[PDB]
């Protein structure tokens, strides 16, 4: 229906936004520099700035896996205020990596992306505020988007203070330090400023006060009070622009609503305003003025790369600002000169933090194409700007009613950093002032239709107009029938009908993130029900086969082609060859080209057969070790269209989301082997050749160059099979394309270890045994266990490209692998709406229960599942899809049933149902007396299980948490250092992990022994640990514990913190202090 | 073990700590200290001379080895570098050695200072803040007498509040008591030590007599302030410091990742500040410049209070990311600080950690494991085995079949496996009841395998479960598992006199059903049975309904749906009979006789589900 | 308008801890000395909105406030040393000796329980009241057992009538014996009052050093029993966790 | 349960109901135009803020 218009570029054009104003905008603001004398200038240019071509692309770029770019620039203007020496020319300024096709910005390495944040947009506000007693307060405060708080007060008595970046002085000199004209407030406030006349302890003398008290009178204190000193003081807290805000908006705001006139394009800050506060506190202290909002939009406000990338170039540059204005101005000025005076490097850095190094990146998770929308646009108030994650209590957590079509509350992590990632209203879009818009559609009292205009605002608020929720029984061209609607005033929603209304739904979904429309029929499943299982789609795994679900809402498609997974034109064709590695209205020399040049364009070369090259990807291993290659979709010479994804990438078939498959699924708790969320399934899905992970990680390797001295890969060294070292190329290098599998080996490093001090046995052994080989070592790289995936690439390299090295290092080693793995049991299986599951077992083909058309069927569930689980629909689904797959039906509906405003979806099932069977033929998939069962004819020998039990499509579809990598199991190896106690970091040799809650339960029987093993030897004593090893493999009783150590560790620092302890023996000569050190 | 017995505690004191740390040595001298901050040279890997990991008065690196050189091979065991401070043993002596800052000013220990309780300020009644311009001195407090002249004592003035007091030196020598007023921090040390406890503790005692009021509450204190002391008798002045304690380099130590970001630590730093603050002021005092480099130094001496925390009570210092350095009062201290979790709570190691999937089809008091975790599992106790029978033999080349994957492991491992008791525990420990044993599996896989029933003890569900096959090591600790901890030995939670124990919901189901009855299936009218296997075949007979009621024989305490013992449908005749429905079961009697018919009426199925059991518990 | 500060999600994991160390339940302090009957509405005839309490047999009803989110309305019936007067078991210390005082017939031990056991047994169904309060359970070994630990300490006075201390918090069993052996050595046999204190306050004090800094404690805690020689032992089956000794609870800590 | 009302099957039940604060009714009329006091008036009598 309507059109939607693209999520993504939230980022992108506010993204671009930045740049095509902001690189000036600032700096050009703080554009003139010069001498401290002031004589030899410099300035920014602040115009015409110029860049040139940086040829190194995403994929090359990933190439060097180093970081995109452009090279950054700009000139001065001049010399002087000295005559007027000119030597222009351009300075480069700041280079640094941007947006990339698939939403990232390429860095190095990687292609992170940065996540929004809310914070309080500025402004001035100010606590209502309440007691011990009831009898109540009145308080006022002041920020901008950036800078200090000016925070004001009532001490019961209409009275008042000065709090700002002190909170040490119940200090009050209002206009007692600024605009101290003769009773300049009976001009300003006129209205009770304190009792309309002051009160006793207010005093408002201003001589010696303005610009000269609270600013020494108690303030900052020791020296005099120089008149001077509090005025170059406050301008030093305000006046001086770079060290305060507004922010341009902040005004827009700050003024708007206290509405004073101060267009007066400063972002910087008056007096009048300020009284205007003043007054307006006491003004809500006389309950004139409402409180103000401080939780939601009202006073919060997202914001996002380019101020993210905005606030600190002004920063990073302020810094420099510092140090020219020493170097500019350190010595001899004549000819040194723009060019000469330039440290680009810090900008560049500290910017390439601010991608690369914020905390702000994440990396941009690819696990699934529809992650990498949630991710484009989650946000959050984590945030240098944020909150704590724990001192930001609880209305930050919860909801408000403005969230309702401005975000989502589907989207939760349930963690201790959840409630805090907005949605980002399905539709909305924002302003330069950041507010995000959520349209409300006009219904001119009982006419809708969408003809009305506005339906595009409500932006971060409201209208007071009383609001129509999103669906209510529209009729045909609008009128709207309820006799007398609910619909939202203001957070409420009154009853009232046409009249007075008249904003509604775009549609029946504002309040959603990319994974929370999965839900085919949310409708009918409840909200607490509704969460992780949205977000499980949210991070699915991908699968080698893609399919479009069946069932259908349908939104998605075209989200799909928002990932870019998916690939439409640019431009134009109608395809000549399609060849799977090359596409084209390429270089085509065809006709893919022709509407490559439709009615063709220009700065796109048109100019010849045309011409749209570029390449499709195979499997890589994503940020999350995730991988997809797409598909060559439109066959040849088959018409295009401008703009539509022609490219089957990871999950579509078509535009589509690929999530899972299709599958009948009879609810039956059978012999157990499922009794919970425990699946079964049966054995088919691995000879159907679905659920297929596929995986491929890196392993890398390198090589130091000792200042041991030195060291390198080789191609061997002993106890090498060329059984081992065969498959292995010409370092020692591992062939590629090439099938691994377990304790596999990489390639050849080669190491030191002399034997100076040869240990005991060593120079004989050496020589005893009888042969006298070396240490030059070898801990070159063994693929770990159960690696059976055949190797896939490599890139690599050495000193020669300039190795682009980790210093101290010598030559990559990266190369990887990955394989083709079929799902197995415990796999995090499940839906996309309040699901979570694992399987025990699968099985014989055959044994699994079958139907009388006589298929067998391929998915158990536990059937009290889903009625507990509170999330009827799915049944919904099974059902509605097994219409499709009998009768081949597709759907793509939004959710909620909103036709005639009841139960239709009943209407439906049983409709699709009806005819389906009817045409069925065989009429059995249906049954009157069985509306929506089915029989089960299908016992352990196939007997007639009794109820007819229902069955049908559901859209299982699985997860990462892979036993593979999430697997584990380990016997000793490596302790720590510290506490030389091994470690589990999940690894290969993790710490079995523990947990002392268990070892307080593991008393509860004591009988020490398990304990007092249990820690020892398996933590401090090395001799113990090993007395083990022996005891077994020796034959010996496994004796007695050692003694811990870390003990003893823990004693040593006490006992230097300032610790004694005659830890002794008594039965000793009056006990003593037995050396337990 | 014996050894040990029982640990007392008290302040610490220079001079005993001047009893450890410092080792004279047959050169015949003395080596305790440490002046200079450092770690090793760069280019050389090791440490210097003082040096704070240092390789002779510290001790090895390479083991047996003496900085002079010339020292290669072990069996020494007294080797002192002849030519250097170089001791050696097994590189192991170096973790049990400490030094000491020395401090030049005798700062005081912030472990009483900003204390919560401030201990010292309490003694010599030094208000905290009065003492806390006694150090960062502000303000010099009067100290002893130092007032003949109409001053007063325990009086406190800063310099500059100071210089005129005593200005009329010039002249005016109202200066007979000739002591001068408090000079800076070790005033309070002075009057630490020298001041009598005694005569003085009795002296509150008797003046406790007096009223006892908010004021008392302090007294009380002071009491037990010196009481707990006289139970030593010790130096307050211990709280005050003369010399640094010190840990040993080893541990702090400097660490290993080549490239040349080498980590080093975060309390030799400290440290780093601290000697020099020390030395550099040292290296004033001599040139006795002016106490604006010196006296105010003293303070950036005092200072080494952040070595303690950075944290109390100056603003911390600021770490790689503006971090609390976490002090060395910050390593035992929180509960992801070492202390409990790095002994009460280690990890530890020797056990799985797999994702808990469903896997009913195993026993309950026997759990099942995988093989992905089924090596490990018991390697010891199998590399033991496989050779021990003569299998193979040594270590490293006899478990050759081991990662020679044949099956000889796999049977022996099994072989060597039923009988071998197994614990584990969920994510969450949860209660006793959650970390159970049972008898572990021979399967293979990367999930786990156990028995439904008890999940809800432990709880896990299966969703994405994930848990821990830990497992006993000693022997007998397979008897903390053989016969007291394993899935057996529960029946009930220790928690109530409930039994959790029981089939899920999905079997009572199973059982709920077989106990129902439909009406379409009614049918069995007059097919009574011995009620034996013969209504069971009458089952497997079907043409009955599981819940088709017959009334079937069986004299023993049937428990009848309804009351069973009333005059429901009586026929007494003669030759016996006195004859009642009792409802679900229906005796003829006889006068002479007695009861036999019984009559349990109730499907087969029931007495199907009332058969098994008497079996199943005990027959 | 009076509006619900009541609740039927109420008395849940929060409503119990504010009773495990006894804090101020109500923060309340109605007291006892026994008159006690309907006493018109507040007291003496009451008024418009005026407030006093209850009184029968006496010289005299004791006489606080009561509130519109908080009443007694139990006319007569009313019964001190428990039976709260306006019903409150608040910061019970107060209700504690409001018993142990009118239990000041008795010698301060069997009716101190008498208040004693009536509260812990009365926490004791205040928790299991929430247990059955919530469709669980609760045992008096799981319960009774640690209430009872929460108190066995005392607070003297005077206690230097046993050459001790006052206002000191030890525990009674114990050191009163000591105060029996100075109630069989002569001199005096102390007072003091039996009151009861949180596990943070009975732990934290109990333990010392190495039982310390562990748990509710740390930094100045073990560290400061150094200032005493305070010696500690492994005793605690945790002090010797610490270690490495095996545990008393173990056959040995009896097979010795 | 607890007391319920008739137009039909009652007034809230359950959750159980075998204690009511002071803050106020809001008074914003509920239709636009001039409010008067035609069978009322305001006494003031200023018990909770010795004022209004």
């Amino acid at each position: 229906a309507f059109l939607l218009p693209d999520l993504i570029e939230i980022q992108r054009s506010s993204f671009r936004w930045f740049l095509e104003e902001g690189l000036i905008e600032e700096l050009n603001s703080f554009s003139p520099i010069t001498d401290y004398t002031g004589k030899l200038e410099l300035h920014f240019l602040g115009h015409n700035y110029k860049l040139k071509e940086p040829k190194y692309s995403v994929e090359e770029a990933k190439r060097r896996d180093s970081t995109y770019a452009v090279q950054m620039y700009v000139p001065t203007r001049l010399l002087n205020k000295e005559t007027g020496d000119i030597k222009e020319q351009e300075v480069f300024i700041g280079d640094l990596p941007l947006m990339t096709d698939r939403g990232t910005f390429i860095i190095n390495g990687a292609e992170r992306v940065i996540v929004n944040q809310i914070v309080r947009s500025p402004g001035v506000y100010y606590k209502s505020e309440i007691d011990k007693n009831g009898r109540r307060t009145y308080s006022a405060s002041l920020i901008p988007n950036r800078g200090a708080w000016l925070k004001f007060e009532t001490d019961r008595n209409d009275l008042v203070w000065v709090r700002i970046d002190k909170t040490r002085k119940l200090s009050a000199q209002v206009l007692l330090k600024a605009l101290g004209l003769s009773d300049n407030e009976i001009f300003d406030a006129l209205r009770h400023p304190e009792y309309f006349q002051k009160t006793i302890e207010k005093e408002g003398q201003f001589s010696e006060e303005e610009a000269l008290m609270e600013l020494y009178r108690k303030l900052r204190p020791g020296e005099p009070p120089t008149v001077l000193g509090g005025q170059q003081l406050l301008d030093s807290r305000f006046f001086d622009p770079k060290r305060y805000d507004l922010g341009r908006v902040g005004r827009y705001k700050l003024n708007k609503k206290l509405r004073l006139s101060v267009p007066d394009t400063v972002r910087v800050l008056t007096s009048g305003d300020i009284l205007a506060a003043v007054d307006y506190l006491i003004n809500l202290e006389y309950d004139i003025g409402s409180i103000d909002d401080i939780d939601h939009l009202g006073n919060r406000r997202v914001r996002s790369v380019g101020e993210l990338l905005q606030n600190q170039v002004r920063v990073g540059l302020n810094r420099l600002e510092r140090i020219i204005r020493e170097r500019m101005t350190v010595s001899d000025a004549e000819v040194l000169t723009p060019a000469s005076l330039v440290n680009p490097k810090p900008l560049v850095a500290a910017i390439k933090e601010f991608f690369g190094s914020s905390q702000l990146s994440q990396f941009m998770d690819q696990t699934n194409p529809l992650a990498e929308l949630t991710h484009k646009r989650r946000l959050s108030a984590l945030g240098p700007g944020g909150l704590t994650r724990e001192r930001a209590g609880f209305a930050v957590r919860d909801i408000h009613p403005s969230h309702y079509g401005r975000i989502c509350p589907i989207e939760t992590p349930e963690g201790p950093n959840a409630g805090l990632i907005g949605s980002l209203a399905t539709h909305a879009r924002v302003n330069q002032y950041g507010f995000l818009e959520t349209p409300f559609r006009p219904v001119e009292n009982g006419r809708v239709r969408f003809d009305q205009p506005a339906a595009y605002m409500t932006a971060d608020e409201e209208d007071d107009l009383r609001v129509a929720p999103g669906d209510i029984p529209v009729d045909e061209n609008g009128y709207i029938i309820g006799p007398q609607v609910p619909v939202r005033y203001r957070q409420e929603f009154s009853t009232t009908t046409p009249e007075q209304v008249d904003y509604v739904a775009v549609s029946p979904v504002q309040i959603v993130s990319v994974a929370t429309s999965m839900i085919p029929f949310l409708e009918h499943d409840d909200a607490n029900r509704a969460l992780m299982g949205s977000n499980m789609q949210r991070q699915a795994v991908p699968l080698l086969k893609p399919e479009r679900p069946l069932v259908g809402t349908g939104l998605e498609a075209q989200g799909a082609r928002d990932s870019g997974m998916v690939i439409v034109s640019r431009t134009d064709g109608d395809v000549v060859y399609v060849d799977a590695t090359e596409i084209r209205v390429r270089v085509s020399g065809q006709l893919p080209t022709a509407s490559g040049k439709s009615t063709d364009n220009g700065q796109l070369t048109s100019q010849k057969g045309q011409e749209i090259r570029y390449t499709v990807s195979k499997y890589q291993r994503s940020n999350q070790d995730t991988c997809l290659n797409q598909k060559p979709l439109v066959r040849i010479g088959e018409r295009v269209v401008a703009g539509q994804v022609l490219a089957d990438g990871s999950s579509t078939e078509g535009g589509e989301l690929a999530l899972g498959q299709n599958i009948v699924v009879a609810y039956m708790p059978w012999e157990g082997y499922n009794y919970e969320d425990a699946i079964l399934i049966s054995e088919r899905l691995v000879q159907d050749d679905i659920y297929t992970s596929i995986h491929i990680e890196k392993y890398e390797i390198e090589a130091r160059q000792t200042k041991l001295g030195p060291e390198e890969i080789t191609r061997e060294i002993p106890n090498v099979g060329e059984d081992a070292l065969r498959q292995l190329d010409e370092q020692g290098i591992i062939r590629i394309g090439a099938w691994v599998e377990a304790g596999d080996i990489l390639v050849g490093k080669v190491t030191p270890k002399g034997e100076s001090d040869q240990p005991p046995e060593e120079k004989l052994l050496r020589a005893i045994f009888g042969e006298k080989a070396r240490d030059v070592r070898d801990n070159s790289l063994r693929v770990p266990n159960g690696e059976k995936g055949r190797v896939v690439d490599v890139r690599l390299f050495t000193r020669e490209q300039g190795d682009e090295l980790p210093p101290g290092a010598n030559m990559v080693v990266r190369v990887y692998v990955a394989q083709k793995r079929k799902i197995q049991v415990g796999d995090k299986m499940a839906g996309r709406h309040g699901n979570k599951g694992i399987i025990s077992r699968i099985l014989p083909i055959e044994d699994m229960p079958y139907l009388p058309d006589g298929s067998p069927v391929d998915i158990v569930l536990n059937p009290l599942g889903v009625p507990s689980r509170m999330n009827v629909g799915q049944v919904f689904e099974c059902l509605l899809g097994w219409a499709g797959h009998t009768l081949g039906v597709r759907f793509k509906i939004t959710p909620f049933d909103e036709m005639y405003g009841e139960e239709s979806s009943r209407r439906i099932v049983h409709g699709k149902l009806q005819e389906a069977r009817d045409e069925t033929g065989k009429d059995w998939v249906y049954n009157p007396d069985d509306p929506g069962k089915i029989m089960v004819y299908d016992g352990r020998t196939g007997e007639a299980f009794d109820r007819p039990v229902t069955i049908g499509v559901a859209y299982m579809l699985k997860l990462v948490h892979l036993v593979d990598d999430k697997i584990h199991a380990r016997s000793t190896g490596p302790y720590s250092l510290v506490t030389q106690q091994p470690l589990g970091g999940k690894a290969q040799q993790g710490g079995q992990r523990f947990g002392e809650m268990e070892v307080w339960a593991l008393e509860a029987f004591g009988a020490a022994y398990t304990l007092q093993e249990l820690l020892t030897v398996k933590s401090d004593d090395m001799q113990g640990r090993n007395e083990a090893l022996n005891a077994i493999v020796k034959g010996k009783a496994i004796p007695r514990p050692g003694t811990p150590e870390s003990f003893k560790v823990l004693m040593r620092e006490l006992q230097s913190l300032g610790l004694d302890i005659a830890v002794h023996k008594v039965e000793t000569q009056a006990d003593g202090s037995s050396l337990d050190v | 073990t014996n050894q040990f017995d029982y640990v007392k505690i008290g302040l610490a004191s220079p001079e005993r700590i001047r009893q450890w740390g410092e080792r004279t040595l047959p050169n015949g001298q003395v080596v305790g200290e440490v002046t200079k901050p450092e770690t090793i040279n760069y280019r050389t890997l090791k440490p210097e001379m003082d040096g704070l990991f240092c390789e002779r008065i510290f001790g090895p690196a390479k083991d047996w080895e003496c900085h002079c050189g010339k020292y290669k091979r072990v069996r020494h065991r007294g080797i002192v570098c002849e030519r250097c401070g170089v001791e050696v043993t097994e590189s192991r002596v170096r973790r049990h050695r400490m030094g000491y800052i020395k401090l030049a000013a005798p700062v005081a220990h912030v472990w009483y200072l900003k204390g919560i309780p401030s201990y010292i300020s309490i003694l010599l009644d030094m208000p905290l803040r009065d003492v806390e311009q006694i150090v960062y001195f502000n303000s010099y407090v009067v100290l002893s007498p130092g007032n003949a002249e109409t001053l007063t004592y325990k009086q406190l003035l800063s310099e500059d509040q100071w210089l005129e007091i005593e200005d009329q030196i010039y002249s005016e020598d109202s200066q007979l008591q000739g002591v001068e007023v408090g000079i800076g921090a070790e005033a309070l040390l002075r009057l630490l030590a020298d001041i009598n406890l005694e005569q003085e503790a009795e002296s509150l005692r008797e003046e406790i007599g007096s009223a006892k009021g908010q004021k008392r509450a302090k007294l009380i204190k002071r009491l037990r302030v010196i009481d707990n002391f006289i139970a030593t008798g010790s130096k307050p002045e211990w709280m005050v410091m003369t010399v640094i304690p010190v840990i040993p380099p080893d541990l702090r130590p400097m660490v290993q990742l080549d490239g040349g970001r080498f980590a080093t630590s975060d309390l030799n730093d400290l440290y780093r500040r601290v000697i020099n603050r020390n030395n550099r002021l040292a290296r004033l005092q001599e040139i006795l410049a002016p106490e604006i480099i010196v006296r105010n130094e003293k303070r950036m001496l005092q200072e080494v209070d952040a070595l303690i925390d950075n944290g109390r009570r100056g603003r911390t210092v600021v770490g790689a990311n503006n971090r609390p350095l976490k002090s060395l009062s910050d390593i035992i201290e929180g509960k992801q600080g070492r202390f409990r979790q790095n002994l009460l709570g280690k990890r530890v190691d020797y056990s799985g950690r797999s994702v808990i999937v469903v896997g009913p089809k195993l026993k309950i008091h026997q759990c099942g494991l995988p093989r992905e975790m089924a090596i490990e599992l018991f390697q010891p106790f199998v590399i033991n085995r496989l050779i021990r029978s003569g299998m193979v033999n040594n270590i490293k080349a006899a478990k050759k079949l081991i990662s020679r994957n044949d099956p000889s492991v796999w049977d022996v491992l099994e072989e060597v496996i039923e009988g071998h008791p197994v614990m584990l525990n969920r994510a969450p420990t949860l209660h006793r009841l959650g970390i159970q044993a049972f008898e572990p599996i021979l399967v293979e896989g990367r999930a786990i395998q156990l028995h439904p029933l008890v999940c809800p003890a432990f709880n896990a569900d299966f969703d994405g479960d994930q848990m821990a096959v830990h497992v006993p090591l000693s022997l007998e600790s397979q008897a903390e598992a053989r016969l007291l901890m394993l899935a057996s030995n529960n029946i009930l939670s220790p928690a109530t006199g409930r039994p959790i124990i029981t089939p899920s919901q999905d079997m009572v189901l199973g059982a709920y059903y077989l106990t129902a009855e439909n009406p379409g299936a009614t049918k069995g009218a007059g097919k009574y049975f011995a009620s034996l296997d013969d209504v069971i075949m009458a089952f497997q007979q079907e043409q009955i309904d599981l819940h088709a009621y017959v009334y079937v024989r069986f004299d023993g305490d049937v428990e009848s749906d309804q009351p069973d013992t009333e005059p429901v449908k009586v026929t007494t005749n003669e030759d016996g009979s006195r004859t009642v429905l009792y409802k679900y079961r229906r005796v003829r009697e006889d006068a002479q006789g007695n009861v036999i018919s019984q009559y349990i009426y109730t499907t087969p199925g029931r007495v199907i589900y009332n058969k098994a059991i008497q079996e199943a518990l005990a027959s | 308008f009076e509006r619900a500060k009541t609740g039927d999600i109420i008395q849940g994991l929060p409503r119990i801890e504010e009773l495990l160390e006894a804090r101020k339940p109500k923060e309340a302090c109605i007291l006892a000395k026994r008159g006690g009957e309907v006493k018109v509405v507040y007291g003496d005839g009451d008024e418009a909105i005026a407030i006093k309490v209850i009184e029968s047999n006496g010289v005299v009803t004791d006489y606080p406030l009561g509130p519109g989110q908080n009443l007694a309305m139990p006319d007569g019936s009313v019964v001190p040393a428990g039976q709260p007067l306006s019903d409150g078991p608040s910061n019970p210390h107060e209700i504690l000796e409001v018993f142990f005082s009118l239990g000041s017939e008795d010698g301060v031990y069997a009716c101190a329980s008498h208040a004693l056991q009536k509260v812990q047994t009365f926490l004791v169904n205040e928790v299991q009241m929430v247990y059955q309060s919530q469709g669980i359970d609760i045992a008096d070994k799981h319960i009774e057992v640690i209430v009872r630990q929460m108190t066995n300490k005392v607070r003297i006075d005077d206690g230097g009538d046993t050459t001790m201390l006052p206002g000191e918090l030890v525990e009674l069993r114990q050191v009163e014996q000591v105060n029996e052996a100075m109630a069989i050595t002569g001199g005096a046999r102390a007072q003091y009052t039996p009151v009861l204190l949180g596990i943070t306050k009975a732990s934290l004090n109990t333990d010392s050093f190495i039982s310390a800094a562990s748990f509710q404690e740390t930094t100045r805690v073990l560290t400061e029993a150094a200032i005493e020689g305070k010696s500690d032992w492994l005793r605690g089956l945790k002090e010797n966790v610490i270690i490495g000794r095996l545990i008393p609870a173990g056959t040995g800590y009896n097979t010795y | 349960i607890v007391d319920g009302q008739q137009v039909k099957k009652g007034q809230l039940l359950a959750e159980v109901a075998l204690n009511t604060e002071k803050a106020v009714k809001d008074v914003a009329s509920d239709l636009a135009g001039e409010v008067k006091f035609a069978e009322v008036v305001p006494e003031q009598k200023t018990d909770r803020q010795g004022n209004t």
